[PDB]
RNA sequence: ACCUCGGAGCAGAACCCAACCUCCGAGCAGUACAUGCUAAGACUUCACCAGUCAAAGCGAACCUCAAUUGAUCCA
RNA sequence: AGAGUGUAGCUUAAAAGCACCCAACUUACACUUAGGAGAUUCAAUUGACGCUCUGA
């Protein structure tokens, strides 16, 4: 099973996007495009919105 | 390691073997058809 | 001024006019078939049993330029007409012919194995160093 | 014992037959499988729908089928085809009507 | 209903119960070759093309090839993939042997024949070496359709056609500013005495190319006619106008096109000077105008359409207030 | 027993067609984090709601899947 | 003695395309990549050098 997690930008911007990951995998870090910065920046998982 | 002379000799060896076995297969096929 | 009489709309009949302006259409379909038709000029390489052919062909099928190891001029200067040396030499000759023809860009559409082929790599490098870019400009809409 | 099967028809098929003037972006035909393959100036959507990439006249033709070398299933089919056999498929083309544009005298400098 | 085929259906002859016995395309390459051949072959069904479409020489060549094979260094380089080819010698031999045919192909592709001669073709048997002197040091050659700027073409070119009565004609095919079906004559040297060109009769003085700005790429052709027997020939644009088809219709019996060389030119500051000083006119500036975008007839109630629908049809973006 | 969704017959060939008719399935999973932003033109499950495809452009690199779902209000 | 006569294996190909072979990848084949050899029988459309058939 997977969970929906809010990945938050490490760029200081309050930009968040929801992704999915396995409940049994480590906390998730991605390089996602930040429109505010107009550049790919690191996003780190912050909270679990719901379990899907 | 190896040298240019032996490489050339090996290339000529492959060439002559190509010719020889080509003739071999040609004669074999000729006998087959005959 | 009589010399100033100019028609409101110009009619440039040069077939390569819009192609050089990067404005002409280039067939964008054929997504389920190979090779793609989305090009103005294509570099087509045919490796026969004995010879090597390199054509620059417009999308309409016209063979704009050709370079065959079957021509006396080229075949009288190389040992084998079916080897990597032959492919590189014919590529250089085709590059010169293309530059004198005015073709500077083309779309090469090799199969995976042809692209991996050493002879095709040498031919592409020969064209590149001769001054032909194997990547056509994007159309301007 | 038999449940389901109540789905309605997809209303798929040809939206523009041959000879129909078609503007850029118009959907020519919607299909579940590849019944009609994309021809010249005809693009395929994610769902295999054929849309006109240019403004022109739709023409249906039968053309030899040469799958992309990385299309493994089609390549295997071909590799198993007997010598001399050629596959054919129905292609949809949009013969563009208008020219890309015209050169107009803008200023007599 | 089943209407019978109007001809041999594809894959009909080969089809037979002996599929296992029949050999098969083991290679995508051979299948592609066969498919391309079939596509080229004509068909009775609607198709894409319908809508969008001596002994001494042999002996000498065999001896030369045998000599090249015998030369060990040649074989060494070939097997070491290091041998090269003399590009200049290859070019000269191409000119001598097969250059005319490829040049004819280039002319046909560029549409010179369909425009200069309304379709009638001819192999340019006689090589024609034209070069525009650049500076006092170098010179841009005009091979076939290459690009030469009007700045480079400012002064008349040097022509060296190896032969032993000729007429040379420079014609701009698509530079006409008033007539779609018309030419410009830039210089016409008639009754030239063989190789030397300075002795030709200057029927029309040299006028450098002047492709109008934003008018696209123009094509300029050097037509060389071998003249069987000498014949007499007959800055104002109306008289620089020209129809090579009619000219060759008049001079066909005594003339035969034996050399061809063309190049492509686009606008330049030299074109500006040509227009202002030599031609004494306001240079025309052309722009490529695409057809206006198509929008369906506006509906009173654009159901499900985005708010941009009204913007698609409004002409002025600035606010308007009607009676107020 | 069933109630929603999809595929195949009935419904042979544009589309659409009932049944407490015949059979299969779904209520996900996987990969990616540009599965980013915009925008012509179109399709549309016979209404609407909803659902689809998409040129060009900006910004970049150089999605698979038939179904795989649920409005408003309100939290 | 008479007839058909005649491009490397095949070509209503005109010095070409298919064929064919080893090397590497395959158990192997196949594919692919690298390479290899190759002919218009001899003299002026004609005659005579080689093959097949009809006889002794
Ligand atoms: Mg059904
Ligand atoms: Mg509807």
């Amino acid at each position: 099973k997977n969970i929906l997690v809010r990945m938050v930008s490490e760029a200081g911007t309050g930009f968040c996007f929801n992704t999915k990951r396995n409940r049994l995998r480590e906390k998730l870090t991605l390089l996602h495009y930040d429109p505010v910065v107009k550049q790919r920046v690191l996003f780190v998982e912050k909270k679990k919105i719901r379990s899907l | 390691e190896l040298t240019f002379e032996e490489t050339e000799r090996r290339a000529l060896l492959l060439k002559k073997w190509s010719l020889y076995k080509q003739q071999e297969r040609k004669m074999e096929r000729d006998t087959i058809r005959a | 001024v009589e010399n100033e009489a100019v028609a409101p709309e110009f009619t440039n009949r040069n077939p390569r006019n819009l192609e050089l302006l990067s404005v002409a259409r280039k067939e964008r379909g054929w997504r389920t078939v190979f090779p793609s038709r989305e090009f103005w000029h294509r570099l087509r390489v045919i490796r026969t049993q004995h010879h090597v052919e390199a054509l620059v062909e417009h999308q309409n099928g016209k063979v704009v330029v050709s370079a065959s190891t079957r021509e006396w001029a080229i075949k009288k200067h190389l040992y084998s007409t079916r080897n990597v040396v032959a492919c590189e030499s014919i590529g250089r000759v085709l590059a010169q012919r293309c530059l004198e023809a005015g073709i500077n860009f083309m779309v090469y559409q090799p199969t995976p194995w042809e692209a991996a082929s050493d002879s095709m790599k040498r031919l592409q490098s020969a064209m590149t160093e001769g001054g032909v870019v194997l990547r056509e400009p994007q159309r301007i809409y | 014992k038999n449940l389901g099967g109540k789905s309605s028809g997809r209303r798929q098929g040809i939206k523009k037959m041959e000879g129909h003037y078609v503007h850029a972006g118009n959907i020519i035909a919607t299909q579940r499988h590849f019944r009609w393959h994309p021809g010249a100036h005809v693009g395929v959507g994610k769902n295999k729908c054929l849309y006109a990439l240019e403004e022109g006249i739709v023409r249906y033709t039968k053309e030899v089928y040469v799958p992309h070398p990385r299309n493994t299933e089609a390549v295997d089919l071909i590799t198993r085809l007997p010598k001399g056999a050629v596959l054919y498929k129905t292609f949809v083309h949009v013969v563009p009507a208008k020219p890309e544009g015209t050169f107009k005298l803008v200023a007599m400098l | 209903r089943r209407t019978p085929p109007l001809g041999p259906m594809p894959n009909s002859d080969i089809d037979l119960s002996n599929l296992e016995r029949l050999e098969k395309y083991r290679s995508f390459d051979r299948y592609r070759r066969r498919a391309e051949q079939e596509a080229q072959a004509p068909h009775w069904w609607r198709t894409y093309r319908e809508y969008f479409g001596r002994t001494q020489q042999l002996l000498e060549r065999k001896q030369a090839i045998q000599e090249l094979r015998a030369n060990v260094e040649e074989e060494r380089a070939a097997r070491l993939r290091t041998a090269s080819v003399p590009l200049d010698a290859v070019r000269a031999e191409w000119e001598r042997t097969c250059g005319p045919y490829h040049k004819q192909r280039l002319a046909e592709y560029y549409g010179l024949y369909r425009d200069l001669f309304h379709g009638a073709t001819f192999v340019p048997r006689v090589p024609l070496h034209v070069a525009y002197a650049v500076g006092e040091d170098d010179l841009m050659p005009v091979y076939c359709g290459n690009e030469v700027t009007p700045t480079e073409a400012a002064q008349a070119p040097e022509v060296t056609y190896e032969a032993e009565l000729w007429t040379l004609l420079l014609t701009s095919l698509d530079g006409h500013l008033l007539e779609p079906d018309a030419e410009y004559l830039h210089w016409l040297l008639t009754n030239i005495p063989g190789n030397r060109v300075a002795e030709g009769q200057v029927t029309c003085p040299y006028l450098p190319p002047f492709p109008a700005r934003g008018s696209g790429i123009h094509r300029l052709a050097f037509l060389l006619f071998k003249q069987d027997q000498p014949i007499d020939f007959s800055y104002q644009l109306a008289q620089r106008t020209f129809r090579t088809f009619d000219f060759y219709k008049k001079h066909q019996e005594t003339m035969t096109p034996a050399g061809l060389s063309f190049f492509q030119c686009r606008w330049d500051d030299s074109v500006t000077y040509i227009f202002h000083q030599l031609l004494d006119m306001r240079e025309p500036v052309f722009e490529f105008v695409r057809p206006p975008p198509y929008h369906p007839k506006q509906k009173r109630f654009p159901h499900r359409q985005p708010l941009r629908y009204l913007d698609r049809y409004r002409d002025s973006h600035e606010p308007t207030y009607g009676i107020y």
